[PDB]
Formats: C-alpha cells, sequence, structure tokens
C-alpha cells in the first residue's frame, strides 16, 4: 500500500515528485509506493501525519522532541546512518564553524554574528546553545529573547518574527522553507560564506558539502571547548557534542512501521547512493538536503521497544527540557534528591509504600508491570533504582546504568565494608543518581536492616509479606562497591560472555534496544 | 508579545507611581470615620468603590446586595459586676462600649476561673474545675468565637475577654473592642445557603452559636477583677504580674448582656476584567470594607490595596498592553466583622456558578500590620507559587529578598476561622492565600477605636514602601495565575501533606492493630496519590505547551484538586468546612487522630465506633483523590 | 467519512446477522442455572463474560471486587402460622421457600390486616387501624421496601407479600418468589461508601432498613390466611374473590423469621472502547448478571443484550470504520437483585472519577418482558433523544414506528428505586434510561424460580426479533451520544418540568398568602431558567460547528445541568439520593408539595418551619442551576 510523504517548500515538492514518478519503475514489485503531501514547514509535517494526513517525513533528533509530546505522538522507525554503509554511525558530530583568524573563541561569542540551521535542531540550537544558557544574561525565559540579546545579528529557521525581531536580523520573516537562502547546514554555511554571520553551528561535513577544494577550506577554522581553534579536518578531536543521527517518525498507534521501513530499505538500492545516476535519495539538483540529508549513506531500522525518549537518551532529552525550561544545575549540594525506588508487583508496592513513609520520604515508589519496565524507567528518569539479578544487570549494563550496591547473604562482623564475590543481586542505577543512591539506602541500613524480630511493632526493610518483595530475604546487608564498578565489572569476566552468548538467541525487546547505537 | 519579565517590570513601574497612604488617609476621612456594618458609612464607601471601578474602565462591574442579621448593643448596655452570695453585693466593674457579637445576652451569675487564653490545652491544664462557672480569657490565642466554644465544651456559664498588658501594650487601660462568637462563617441564621429575600428567610440556626453570654472588657475592668480573686497565675503564660487565677468563696461576679438582633442591608462591591484566553476561569481577589471601629488597619489597608490593584491591572490592560489569560474579579466584601459574612454569602450563593471556574482566592486583609517579618498561611497548592514570589519581592526596609528561610513550608500556619480565605479553602474547595507584613506580636488595636489612621502611620512610618511591596506580592500572584497557560496550582505540594499525615498516624501502629485494623491501605493510598500526580506532572512535560486543547485537559486536572479534598461524605450545611485538610469537624484528617489520642489512654473519651469510620471514609477520601488524579476510570490498577 | 445514516445502516446490519436467541439460551445452560449473588455459578459467568469481552478485543477489560453483607434463608427455615389468643394453637399455614432480604428474622404475633398494595394511598383509606398488627399485601405496586417502609410508618409489627391471581395469573399456587425490603441501594451494610477491603468495613448502618420483619407467601398460603379472615376487599382493588380484610377476634396470625446476614465476594465485569475526540467522557451500560432464580428474563435477556451490544459496535469500530467521539464503557453488575448493589458501589467508589466524565447511563435490564407496547423512563434531557428513535426504530410485531403517542412525554413515569438506573440519576446526577418492550401487566415470574428460558421463549414467541429490537433502540442512544460533537442531551426539556412544578405549587398559592411567603421568587427562578436554556440554546446556534474549542465549552455546560438539581444541601450519606426532581426525602420538589397537602386540611401534620426551607433551598436550587446555566458569574442580571 501507498505511504503518504510530507514536502516542505516547492523545492522539496519537485524532489517529492521525482521521488514518486522513479519509484514507479520498478515498482510496485511487491506493494510500496509513495505520495506527496505540500507543508509550509517541519511542524505542519509532524501536525499532518497525526491527522493521518501523511505518515512519514525525516526529522531532526532535536526535532524528535517536539514530535513525541501531546498530541503529535511520533515514534522514530527508521533512522539515517553516517560515513559508510560498511562502517555505518549513528551519531553525527555538532560543530561551530567560523572564518580563519577571527578572533572570537567559544567563550567570547557575545557582541557576535550567528546562523542556525534551525530553531531546536541539534548542532544549530540545541548544542551551540546549550552551553551558554547558563551563561546567558538574565532573564533566560523566553530562551528566545536571550539569544536575541547575546548575539547582534542571527538568523534562526523556524523562530516567530514577530516576537522576537532580532532572530530574524539576517534572514527576514526566518523562512522554515527550503526557499529561504539560510535554512540548514548548507544554509547556515551560506549564512557564513557570504559575510553575513560570524560563526555558524552545523555538522562536521558541512564544510565538504558546499567546499571542494582543500585550499579554499583552509580559509576556515574550528573552534574547539576548550576556547581554542583548530583545522576544520579534526572534527573528532575538536568538536561541541555528539547528537542522535536524522531519523523518520511515525504514529506509535497505526503508523505502520513495517510498511515504512520495506520502502526504505527498497529506496536505498534502486535510487540511493552509488546505485544509480537518474535519482539519488541524498543528493538533489533542485536544493540541497531534501527529504533526507545528503551526508547521510543509508537507513536502519529502529527497534520496537525504543521510544523517542530512548533514542535520544537521558543525557540528551534532559538538556533539552532544562534547556526550554532554563533550569541550570547548580554545584552538587550533596542535598540529595529524593529517590525513587522502582516495584514490580502489587506485593513489592505495598512494602514499599510502607517503607517510603518510615524512611521519612528518602525513598518513593514508582510502579512498571515487567522487570525490563523498570529498567526503562530508571533510564528516562521516571525511576532511580533497582534491585536485579545476574542476567538483568548485563543487560540494563548494555543501556547505561552502573550498580552500586550488592547483597551480601553471609553474616559478619563488618557486612558492609566487605563486599562478596559470589553472582549476587546487585542494584543497578542511573549515573549521576550514583551518588545519592549510595548515601540513603545505606542510612536505611542503620534503621531498618539487621533488626531483632520486633518486625509486626517496626517495620523490617528485608523481610516480606510473601518472598523477596523489593530485596531478597536472606540478604544481611547491602554492601557498598568502594570501586566504580560497571555491568563488565561487577560480573567478573566468564560470566559476562555467558550471559552474551545466552542473549544471542534469547533476544529480549530491551536488549536489541540498548544495542542500537 | 509581553512575556513574565516584561511584566513583572511593567508592574513595578506602575507600583512605584502609586501612593498608597494618599489613599488609606482618604478612607480615614470623616465620612468613612464609622464604619459599621450595614451602616449609612458603610454604604457610603460601598458607593465611593463602585464608582471607582467604574471609574478604572474595567469590563464589568456589579453588586450583590445581602439581608444578614447581626448583633448590636442596643439602649441596654450591659454590665459586668461583683456580687454577693446572697444577693447583689460590693461594687460595679464596669460598662463596656465594645461587645461581642452572637453574645447569648443572657444575665448569669458565678465563680469566676481564669481560663488564660480558652485554648482546649489551657482547659486540660486547670486545675480549677470550670463546671458551672464564669470564665475569663485573653484574646489572640484562638479566634473569639473558639474560646466560647472550648468554654461551652467543659460546661461554662459565661465568657470574659480582656486585653492584657504584656501581649497588648496599650496604654490606654480603658478601652474597650469587638468581635464575634459565632463558630463559623456567613450568616449564621443562614445557614448554608444565600441571605437573599429569594429565599424567604426561612427559621434556621446555626450549630455556631453559642448560648453562654460573651463580653469584652478593658485591661481596667480585669484588673480590678482581679483585686476580688486569689491565686498567682502560672510563669507558664507571659501576663501581668495583675493576674489572678480564681475568685475568693465570699464575693463572685455576675455577667449581664443584652444584645439585640439587628436585620441590614449589606453590600458586596465586584469589578472584573475579562481574560483573553479563558474568559470563564477566574482568580478572586477581596478585600473587608467594613470595620466596627476607624479600622484603617482591619480594612483601611486591604480596601486601598484592592481599589490600587484594580487600578494597576486595569492600566495594565488597556494601556500596557497587558493580555491575561483567565479573569480577575476584585471583591469589597462587608460585614466581615462578623465572619467574613459578606464573602461567605457569595460562596453560599453562586457555589454552581464557581464551581470549577475559580482557582484561586487572594485575600488583601490585615497584610500591613508590622514591618519585622513576613506571614503567609495558604493552600499548599499556592506554596510553589509564593516561594518563587517571595524570592522575587524585596523587603521594603531591609535591601533583602522576601525569601530567607528556606524551610519556610514546614513553618507555615493553617487558615484561622476570622480570616476571609477560610471560606474559600474549607467551604469552596479554591485555593486560598493570605499573606502579611506581620509583626512578632499581633496589632494592638485591630478591634478597637484606636484603629485610626494616625495610630497606623505612627507605628508603621514607611507605610507607603510596606503597601507598595505588599500590593507587589499580590500583584505578582495574579501576573503569574493569569498570565500564561501553564496554571500556578502545584499538585505535587499535597505529597508532604499527606506524608505527614501518615506519619503522624504510623506512630499509633500499635494501637491500630490491637484493634480489627491494619494501616496498610493508608500507605497505598498515599502512595496512589504520589504516583498520580507524578504521572501528571510526566504529562505536562510530554505535551505540546502551544496545544490548547492538551494543556486545557491537564490544568482541569489540576483544578479539580482543591475540590477531591472536600469530604463528600458530610453535610454542606451541618458541617459547611468540608475540606479534609483545613476544614471542621471530625471528618477532617486531624480530628482523625485527635480521636485517636484518647485511645492511648485508655478512657472512655475515644470513640471507637467513630473512629473506624473516620479512618475509612478518610482513607478513600485520599485514595479517591487519587484514583481522579491519574489513571481515567479504566487505567486505574487499584 | 462515516455519517449517522451509514452508522444507522451499518448497524442494522449488525442487528441482523445477531442471533440473540441462542445467546439467551446459552446463559441459561446448567452451569448458570442457579445464579445467586456470590454464587459460584455466579462467577462463572462473570468468568464468561469477562473472558468473552477480551474475546471482542475491546481497548481495556477490567473488573472491580466488593464484599459487600447480603442476607439469606439458611437452615432455620421461616414459618407463618395462625395462632390462638392464650398461645400457639390452630394450624401452620406454610413454610416460605422464597424470603425477603434484608428480613427482620424477628418472631412476631398479632392481627392480621390486608393492607392491599402497601402504597402510602391505601393505608389512608384503610378503615382498619394497622397500630400494633401484622399486615398482609399484593407485590408489585410499589417496591417491595417501600411496601414496608409504609407499613413502619403507621407502627406494623409485620409484612407479608403475596402474589393474586388477578394481577399474576399463574397456574402452581405453591409457588414462591424473591426480594428486598432495602429501602435505597447498595450494600446497605456500608452507605455512601464502597464495600472495599480498604474502608476496613467500619460497623455503619443504613436508614434504609427497617426493623419489622418481612416474608413472601404463595398464593396458596395467603388463600389459607383469608379462610380465617373475614370482610370482603373492596372491588375497587382489581383482586381475587378470595380476599378477606381482616381476621378473626378468636385467631390471629404469627410470623417466625430467621434470615441470617452472609458476605459475599462480589464481581463487576467491565469493558470499553476508547472515543477519538474526547476519551475522558463516556456513556456508561450496564446490565444485571445475577438472579434469585434461573432469571432468563431479570438478568438473561440483559446481560444477552449486553454481550451483544459491546460485539456489535467493537466489530463496528474495528471492521466498519465506525469512528466514535466519545468512549462507551459495558457493565455487569451483580448483587442486582439486593438492589442495584454491584451498581451503586460503583458510583459510591468512582464517584470522583466520573464526576463530570459520565454524562449518561443506558440501562438493559427487563427490556424484554412483553410485546405489546413500548416503556421507557427517564431524565428529560434524554427525552427528545428517546423520541428521535422511536420513530427511527420499527416494532418487531406490528410493521409500525414505535413512535404513536405523540403526548407520551408527559405519560413517562419516574425511574423507581428497584431500577439500576435510579442510583446513576438520582444519586450520581448522570442523565439515565431503561426502555422496556413491556406488556401492559408485569412479567408473572419476575422473581420466581419460573424465570426459565423455557418459560420466556413460549410467552413472547419471537424473541430473536424483539430482542433485536431491543438492541436496535439502544444502540442508537450510544451512536447518538457518541457520534458526533454535539452531545444529545436536551436541557430545554426542564423546561416542562419546572412549569409543571410551579404550577402544582400555584395551586396552593392561598395557603402561601396565608404564611409570609410570596411565591413570585418561584416564578422568576423558573422564568431565569428557560432564559438560561434559550441563551444556551442560541449559542449554540450562532457558533462554529467544527470549531473544537466553542463546542468544549458549551457541551460542558450541558453535562452540568444533570449535576446541578442534585441538592447541595442534604449529607450524600443520610440522604443519597439528592437529585431535586429524581431523588428521595423532604428536600425534593415532590416533598416540598407533600408536605403543603397537610396544610390545607388544617391539621398538624404540616411542618410549618420545615416548609419555610424546603420552599427556600428548592427556590435557590432551581435559581443556582439558572445562573450557572447563562450569563457567567457576572453577566447574571438577579
Ligand atoms: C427584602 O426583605 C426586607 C425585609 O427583610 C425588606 O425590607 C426589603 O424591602 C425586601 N426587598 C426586596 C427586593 O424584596
Ligand atoms: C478482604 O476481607 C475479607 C473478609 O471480609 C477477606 O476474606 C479477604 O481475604 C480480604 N481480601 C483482601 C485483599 O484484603
Ligand atoms: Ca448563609
Ligand atoms: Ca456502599
Ligand atoms: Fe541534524
Amino acid at each position: 500500500k501507498t505511504v503518504r510523504w510530507c514536502a516542505v517548500s516547492e523545492h522539496e515538492a519537485t524532489k517529492c515528485q521525482s521521488f514518486r514518478d522513479h519509484m514507479k519503475s520498478v515498482i510496485p514489485s511487491d506493494g510500496p509506493s509513495v505520495a506527496c503531501v505540500k507543508k509550509a514547514s517541519y511542524l505542519d509535517c509532524i501536525r499532518a501525519i497525526a491527522a493521518n494526513e501523511a505518515d512519514a517525513v525525516t526529522l531532526d533528533a532535536g526535532l524528535v522532541y517536539d514530535a513525541y509530546l501531546a498530541p503529535n505522538n511520533l515514534k522514530p522507525v527508521v533512522a539515517e546512518f553516517y560515513g559508510s554503509k560498511e562502517d555505518p554511525q549513528t551519531f553525527y558530530y555538532a560543530v561551530a564553524v567560523v572564518k580563519k583568524d577571527s578572533g572570537f573563541q567559544m567563550n567570547q561569542l557575545r557582541g557576535k554574528k550567528s546562523c542556525h540551521t534551525g530553531l531546536g535542531r541539534s548542532a544549530g540550537w540545541n548544542i551551540p546553545i546549550g552551553l551558554l544558557y547558563c551563561d546567558l544574561p538574565e532573564p533566560r525565559k523566553p530562551l528566545e529573547k536571550a539569544v536575541a540579546n547575546f548575539f547582534s545579528g542571527s538568523c534562526a529557521p523556524c523562530a516567530d518574527g514577530t516576537d522576537f525581531p532580532q532572530l530574524c536580523q539576517l534572514c527576514p520573516g526566518c523562512g522554515c522553507s527550503t526557499l529561504n537562502q539560510y535554512f540548514g547546514y548548507s544554509g547556515a554555511f551560506k549564512c557564513l560564506k557570504d559575510g553575513a554571520g560570524d560563526v555558524a553551528f552545523v555538522k562536521h561535513s558541512t564544510i565538504f558539502e558546499n567546499l571542494a577544494n582543500k585550499a579554499d577550506r583552509d580559509q576556515y577554522e574550528l573552534l574547539c571547548l576548550d576556547n581554542t581553534r583548530k583545522p576544520v579536518d579534526e572534527y573528532k578531536d575538536c568538536h561541541l557534542a555528539q547528537v542522535p543521527s536524522h531519523t523518520v517518525v511515525a504514529r506509535s498507534m497505526g503508523g505502520k512501521e513495517d510498511l515504512i521501513w520495506e520502502l526504505l530499505n527498497q529506496a536505498q538500492e534502486h535510487f540511493g547512493k552509488d546505485k544509480s545516476k537518474e535519482f539519488q535519495l541524498f543528493s538533489s539538483p533542485h536544493g540541497k538536503d531534501l527529504l533526507f540529508k545528503d551526508s547521510a549513506h543509508g537507513f536502519l531500522k529502529v527497534p520496537p521497544r525504543m521510544d523517542a525518549k530512548m533514542y535520544l537518551g537521558y543525557e540528551y532529552v534532559t538538556a533539552i527540557r532544562n534547556l526550554r525550561e532554563g533550569t541550570c544545575p547548580e554545584a552538587p549540594t550533596d542535598e540529595c534528591k529524593p529517590v525513587k525506588w522502582c516495584a514490580l508487583s502489587h506485593h513489592e508496592r505495598l512494602k514499599c509504600d510502607e517503607w517510603s513513609v518510615n524512611s521519612v520520604g528518602k525513598i518513593e515508589c514508582v510502579s512498571a508491570e515487567t522487570t525490563e519496565d523498570c529498567i526503562a524507567k530508571i533510564m528516562n528518569g521516571e525511576a532511580d533504582a533497582m534491585s536485579l539479578d545476574g542476567g538483568f544487570v548485563y543487560i540494563a549494563g548494555k543501556c547505561g546504568l552502573v550498580p552500586v550496591l550488592a547483597e551480601n547473604y553471609d553474616k559478619s562482623d563488618n557486612c558492609e565494608d566487605t563486599p562478596e564475590a559470589g553472582p549476587n543481586h546487585a542494584v543497578v542505577t542511573r549515573k549521576d543518581k550514583e551518588a545519592c543512591v549510595h548515601k540513603i539506602l545505606r542510612q536505611q541500613q542503620h534503621l531498618f536492616g539487621s533488626d531483632v524480630t520486633d518486625c509486626s511493632g517496626n517495620f523490617c526493610l528485608f523481610r516480606s509479606e510473601t518472598k523477596d518483595l523489593l530485596f531478597r530475604d536472606d540478604t544481611v546487608c547491602l554492601a557498598k562497591l568502594h570501586d566504580r564498578n560497571t555491568y563488565e565489572k561487577y560480573l567478573g569476566e566468564e560470566y559476562v560472555k555467558a550471559v552474551g552468548n545466552l542473549r544471542k538467541c534469547s533476544t529480549s525487546s530491551l536488549l536489541e534496544a540498548c544495542t542500537f547505537r | 508579545r509581553l512575556y513574565w519579565d516584561d511584566l513583572k517590570r511593567k508592574l513595578s513601574e506602575k507600583l512605584d507611581s502609586t501612593d498608597f497612604t494618599s489613599t488609606i488617609k482618604l478612607l480615614n476621612e470623616n465620612s468613612y470615620v464609622p464604619r459599621e456594618a450595614g451602616s449609612q458609612k458603610d454604604e457610603n464607601l460601598a458607593l465611593y468603590v463602585e464608582n471607582q471601578f467604574r471609574e478604572f474602565k474595567l469590563s464589568k462591574v456589579w453588586r450583590d446586595q445581602h439581608f444578614v442579621k447581626i448583633q448590636v448593643k442596643d439602649s441596654a448596655q450591659n454590665s459586668v459586676i461583683i456580687v454577693d452570695k446572697n444577693g447583689r453585693l460590693v461594687y460595679l466593674v464596669e460598662n463596656p462600649g465594645g461587645y461581642v457579637a452572637y453574645s447569648k445576652a443572657a444575665t448569669v451569675t458565678g465563680k469566676l476561673v481564669h481560663a488564660n487564653f480558652g485554648t482546649k490545652k489551657d482547659f486540660e491544664d486547670l486545675y480549677t474545675p470550670v463546671n458551672g462557672s464564669i470564665v475569663i480569657v485573653r484574646a489572640g490565642k484562638i479566634t473569639f468565637a473558639e474560646k466560647v466554644a472550648n468554654a461551652e465544651s467543659l460546661n461554662a456559664i459565661g465568657v470574659l475577654i480582656y486585653m492584657d498588658q504584656t501581649k497588648f501594650p496599650i496604654v490606654n487601660a480603658e478601652l474597650s473592642f469587638f468581635g464575634h462568637a459565632h463558630l463559623g462563617t456567613g450568616d449564621p441564621y443562614t445557614p448554608g445557603f444565600p441571605s437573599f429575600n429569594h429565599t424567604q428567610f426561612p427559621p434556621s440556626r446555626s450549630s455556631g452559636l453559642p448560648n453562654i453570654p460573651v463580653q469584652t472588657i478593658s485591661r481596667a475592668a480585669a484588673e480590678k477583677l482581679f483585686g476580688n480573686m486569689e491565686g498567682d497565675c502560672p510563669s507558664d503564660w507571659k501576663t501581668d504580674s495583675t493576674c489572678r487565677m480564681v475568685t475568693s468563696e465570699s464575693k463572685n461576679v455576675k455577667l449581664t448582656v443584652s444584645n439585640v438582633l439587628k436585620e441590614i442591608k449589606i453590600l458586596n462591591i465586584f469589578g472584573v476584567i475579562k481574560g483573553f484566553v479563558e474568559p470563564d476561569h477566574y482568580v478572586v481577589v477581596g478585600a473587608q470594607r467594613d470595620a466596627w471601629g476607624p479600622g484603617a488597619a482591619k480594612s483601611g489597608v486591604g480596601t486601598a490595596l484592592l481599589l490600587k490593584l484594580a487600578q494597576m491591572f486595569s492600566d495594565m490592560v488597556l494601556k500596557d498592553g497587558f493580555q491575561p489569560s483567565r479573569s480577575i474579579i476584585f471583591a469589597s466584601w462587608s460585614a466581615g466583622d462578623f465572619g467574613s459574612v459578606g464573602a461567605t454569602e457569595w460562596l453560599e450563593g453562586y457555589l454552581s456558578s464557581l464551581h470549577l471556574k475559580a482557582f484561586t482566592y487572594i485575600n488583601l486583609d490585615k497584610a500591613v500590620l508590622g514591618t519585622s517579618n513576613f506571614k503567609v498561611s495558604a493552600s499548599p497548592l499556592l506554596y510553589t507559587l509564593i516561594e518563587k514570589t517571595m524570592q522575587n519581592v524585596k523587603h521594603p526596609v531591609t535591601g533583602q529578598f522576601l525569601y530567607q528561610d528556606s524551610n519556610w513550608a514546614s513553618k507555615v500556619e493553617k487558615l484561622t476561622l476570622d480570616n476571609a480565605a477560610f471560606p474559600f479553602l474549607a467551604y469552596s474547595g479554591i485555593p486560598a492565600v493570605s499573606f502579611c507584613f506581620c509583626e512578632d506580636t499581633d496589632y494592638p488595636y485591630l478591634g478597637t477605636t484606636m484603629d485610626t489612621y494616625k495610630e497606623l502611620i505612627e507605628r508603621i512610618p514607611e507605610l507607603n514602601k510596606v503597601a507598595r511591596a505588599a500590593a507587589e506580592v499580590a500583584g505578582q500572584f495574579v501576573i503569574k495565575l493569569t498570565h500564561d497557560v501553564e496554571l500556578n496550582l502545584d499538585y505535587e505540594r499535597y505529597n508532604s501533606q499527606l506524608l505527614s499525615f501518615v506519619r503522624d498516624l504510623n506512630q499509633y501502629r500499635a494501637d491500630i492493630k490491637e484493634m480489627g485494623l491494619s494501616l496498610q491501605w493508608l500507605y497505598s493510598a498515599r502512595g496512589d496519590f504520589f504516583r498520580a500526580t507524578s504521572r501528571l506532572t510526566t504529562d505536562f512535560g510530554n505535551a505540546e505547551k502551544t496545544d490548547r486543547f492538551v494543556m486545557k485537559k491537564l490544568n482541569d486536572r489540576v483544578m479539580r484538586v482543591e475540590y477531591h479534598f472536600l469530604s463528600p461524605y458530610v453535610s454542606p450545611k451541618e458541617s459547611p468546612f468540608r475540606h479534609v485538610f483545613w476544614g471542621s469537624g471530625s471528618h477532617t484528617l486531624p480530628a482523625l487522630l485527635e480521636n485517636l489520642k484518647l485511645r492511648k489512654q485508655n478512657n472512655g473519651a475515644f470513640n471507637e465506633t467513630l473512629f473506624r469510620n473516620q479512618l475509612a471514609l478518610a482513607t478513600w477520601t485520599i485514595q479517591g483523590a487519587a484514583n481522579a488524579l491519574s489513571g481515567d476510570v479504566w487505567d486505574i490498577d487499584n
């Protein structure tokens, strides 16, 4: 069946028409087809898929955030890779390009003119703005007005020209349309080469896409985080931050993830790169970066389990939410953010709730249906910690969660001081909350750990109503791991490979998602 | 077009050009010099304020008129005398200019025992039984009504209220004061319903009213009484050394009160500025207008701040370009001296019209009384709104921000009965707030004939600045509440409130296990509530702020929280204050614990059959509020 | 994409392929053969229906489980005997297989007087005083509970209920029947709140319960009783010639009831299809599952229609392309025999979650019992919705449309206590409807052990067609209620209801003028209400139907009407049925008139102080509903 596609501008509309005509020459072999819908911006494209007018359109990782928000509700299905087809990369480098011998550095951008790819895009706004949000003079909200005062002249595609005149000083009206002269990676580089802006925030591959001569590329330099400048060719050693790649999004329910991937896997072979001379999916004479990014070298399927907030990751989802709210993290106060424990069954959150009250609110309970579900919550921020067995720690570990405590079963004089090898049950947690989990749970040990059999009168933490409600019942104490142990460092070496081989045949939806990027 | 910071600065500029002192003084002129409720001078100011609202060119300005019953001291003045065991003897003590409204007015005679403040705790620590005698107490620890209510509980005959020198450093010791003994709010002769000629005013009496006669007396009169009494008062109470514990077995006191009722014409003057996105939703701002005395502090400042805030927001919309999302209503209540009557008859009158339309009430009464510290009592749904405003507004005297106590959320105290915000939060279920630039010791001439403008401007030199600081705080509550799509109500602030309740109740886990009871259900009730808000928070985070439709379905769920804590098991006529957390009576969470405290002693004071029901309804009131907050009617797991 | 006419035809096609008879028979198999509430056979069908909902592939399917207290006849069977003046004498009359739930079970003895049906009117026309004697009555004029309630009012000792031959042409004269005497709904041991282990089931008793013992007896047993009685029954009542007025002064009857209570596990099985535009708003469709006997007519048909309607709408959404705007919830209630318990514990349990989310309830119990005429009782907000459906659906036997009586709106009767829709409309304030393909005379085996499938299919040959006609009527109520943006609720239909009230009350204008009262306020109350709807109608006419935002602000104001008539002056625990128009007790508009009728006679039966308050609260309940319907909180003129 045909899948409707969204096009922005007249230029991308003609590229869509050619995407239709060229496709039906070897199509349909089984079913796949393509349609075209004309919209003014990407915002119009995300809203159109939600009203079943279109079905798929490619978006920037930072624009993916806007797509999964209500009422758009769109999850990434097929993500494009950068580099080569042999060795694919799921993350591109966001960098800052400037002219040679300008004087300006990363810290000294105030008063300078800027050229951005598009408001809310990864390389263009969030990576570049992101570091400056806490250095920006108050008020921080709105964020757009602060950038309108920091820089002297700026061009931000997709930005309200009536509310923020200064933000469209370089490109009047601030067209999100392909047609505007400064739009996209190559559009901000054209805002720089022409001499309109002093700096352009783009992808590392933007310099090659616009200039082919190596002598002409030497006239430009790349800024580095440590207020230094380096050759454009050295993108790996000097760049701002690593962001997830551009991806096509469709509805969570009724978006046919399989009908779009079957179309894209076939659009790459027939009219993709180094395959045909008549039609290319990553190059067009009518415009650059149409439909897909020219820098892309193919497509890759997005696991079923992996949702938008899992595709971007805690590190990036939290940076966008803090960027739009204007929240800047102060030097750690060691006050300790309330801990969010994850319960699985009815019996778990009933012992948890009795524990939440006894802990004077230092521990709270979040409920999830399955064991893998809890692991997902700790990831995006909905939960903080849970106890897991040796097999699951290896699954969670491959996701990005390092364990900090281990359940010891052998009673001794110094239980917390000396941990046991075994593998035993480990309390996995997130990178940041590792400090408090390490401290709050250690405070409950002196309060509800090893206690006399007075439980009916007083609460006991390791005793359960049935068997192993949160922690295992035969546990004496939660051992503190002094070494910075990961999933590999806690599970030895022989056991690590053991569970890796067995997960090869018996594969879960959580494992294929965390091992995707 | 205009944002918060562009609004904060635009307000501040308007505050700087606004002269408050001149306004408070113009409200204390000869023509408003006497301001009793329903008097011609009361209506005079009513017409002034109404005409002033119209002069500001507001979107609409209307008035409601009620015919409530108050109580006044007639030609037959009340008197307090000491008598002999066989009959009337000795000497007269005082004739009181100031009376207590809702007074029994029945002549009584008996031993006089000092109950101190009249607190429920004060009566338990008394070595002298009050069973069948007249009690004397010092005002300002508990509302006048509660003093009497507490005395009538241990079977008292009468109540004498005086102002000691320690708590009230006043020079004139012959000064009398006013107040009401009605435990509750609104017209007591029309409880539950409005005082509109429509109801035909049927014979209905409020359970608030106390049979026992109450009278206020000056410091000099109580001193005279102590002369006839014996027993030195405990150093536990910071009081005068004049204070005496009980009367001599030879002579006792005889109080005779004969206050008559009076039907008056009360006027409530309103004004409204319609919002631009959702006009049907509004925040209400009120302020008391009537006063027994001159009331410069009691209502002068309030009505002054109300008129000016109405002006400043009128000028911000008309000239500045302020475009509010939700409407704002300015209210001048009358009969406030008798228990927030004017405001309560309004709530009991259009309850259905402001059901889930009014999402917050801001009170301006007694905002300026001191200069030392900043005090504010309100509904937790306003805590975060206050905390951000506290660290934004600067104190009028010291150049520092108002936000200095980090753990100030914990130090806040429940709203009291005498406050005009009480009816809104406890009866209506409308988040309410009442801030004050209070003093460590309450205002001495609060209910006297010395509440003049001169007295106020002398105790607070920089009255203009404190009034402007005050108007800035209430001004930011509105700008925040109507400004943007997000509603400044923090439903997550109730987690701490519930955690506090369950923890206090957990202390008695031994008495719960002794009875056929388990506390596990209250744990899950509070736990499910936290999940409900957390899911609501994430729901706000995972939605497009610019989409009108999805924000409305979330803000409507936020407003409902205030309503859901109003018990659905009590009759709104007999127990008006239904709110579980801030209302009155047995159903409330505090009453559940108060009843259980009697179980610990193994006395017959504990009603077991009552507790089992207090627990069940409150367990489910918290659960129902939880289920209704998240998961829908089918997405709910337990 | 799909419109009404495309939906009507798509439903009809689904109805034509649906076999009901086969379904009702499968529910009357040996495994569901015994269906008492809380029995294993009751839960067996519960699991079947649940699994069936899941098989339809609905959006969500859940279950609620309550632990309510019912009453059952134990090893100690009850007995009715005639005794002598000195002691036990003569002969035994009957042992009853069928009992009356909530029975006093206290052995009593006294004269037996025939009260006929037991109606409040029947007791007034009795020449024989009931003061201190046992009364015998015929069932089906008033709910069992009301019969007893009315007898306990004139101080009775006991109550005997039998089925006369005229009203119940049954062959077997030894047949006994079942029912409950609880005046009200839901578990009587947890009034106001749900029967969830959460509440810990505290000691609480419903004011519904009657101390007097009640028992059912067959026709043969009453005939035997008449043998010992004398006095021919009036021809006024269409009854048997066996009927006798009173017992002889020599011999009197002795009833001994000893029913015990039983805590059971009740299950409510639900299922829901989420709407597409506003999922949070839903219409609820329920049907009783449990039955004392075989209950083919009592619950067999209902649960059969519920399963099939769930199927038909599941197939219409999944395959046809039906896109509902609001969700639909299918409910299988249990314990219905004891007073719509299952459904009432649900309402008392998630009241807050379906506050203004549930906008209509459709009941499927006793939909098919006859074939002559079509009967439907409901809330006027559904009158227009019914009238359009009536002239759209064709009778199953005669090829004519159901809409034949033009003035049928007037002939409709209030919803009764035994109906499952009663709690929804009177307690919750959710428009409800209960249609029936009824007969001039009620179904004879309704509460007997002869309510089998065979008996049903024999009295109604074309059971399949009548069931399909039935399912079409309820099917159009849903398609209409969830189909399009406009909500099929006609708030203008209440104008006639109020006009009717005021006109009836106007008749007593002479007694109103005699008292310090004026009726002019009720005129304006009704007048202001008409203006409010008319302004709401014009508001609907002057708005773009395609604009989501302005239709929501109008449909939300339409749904609130049902809520606004629920009195806000009575305690929801003691007087659950608050609705002014369809509830119970003094506050209701009918009670206001009923009390005034006693004033016309100049007797002491009239409570004047009560009337003045009945009038005032009802005058304002109507006014408050009016103000809240139009003009806002400031656009209101009076
Ligand atoms: C209202 O009633 C009062 C008496 O209580 C009367 O003086 C007044 O004129 C009445 N006003 C109206 C509009 O009925
Ligand atoms: C609920 O209480 C009943 C006794 O009334 C008991 O039999 C049942 O096991 C309890 N169930 C739960 C979940 O507490
Ligand atoms: Ca009142
Ligand atoms: Ca109940
Ligand atoms: Fe990008």
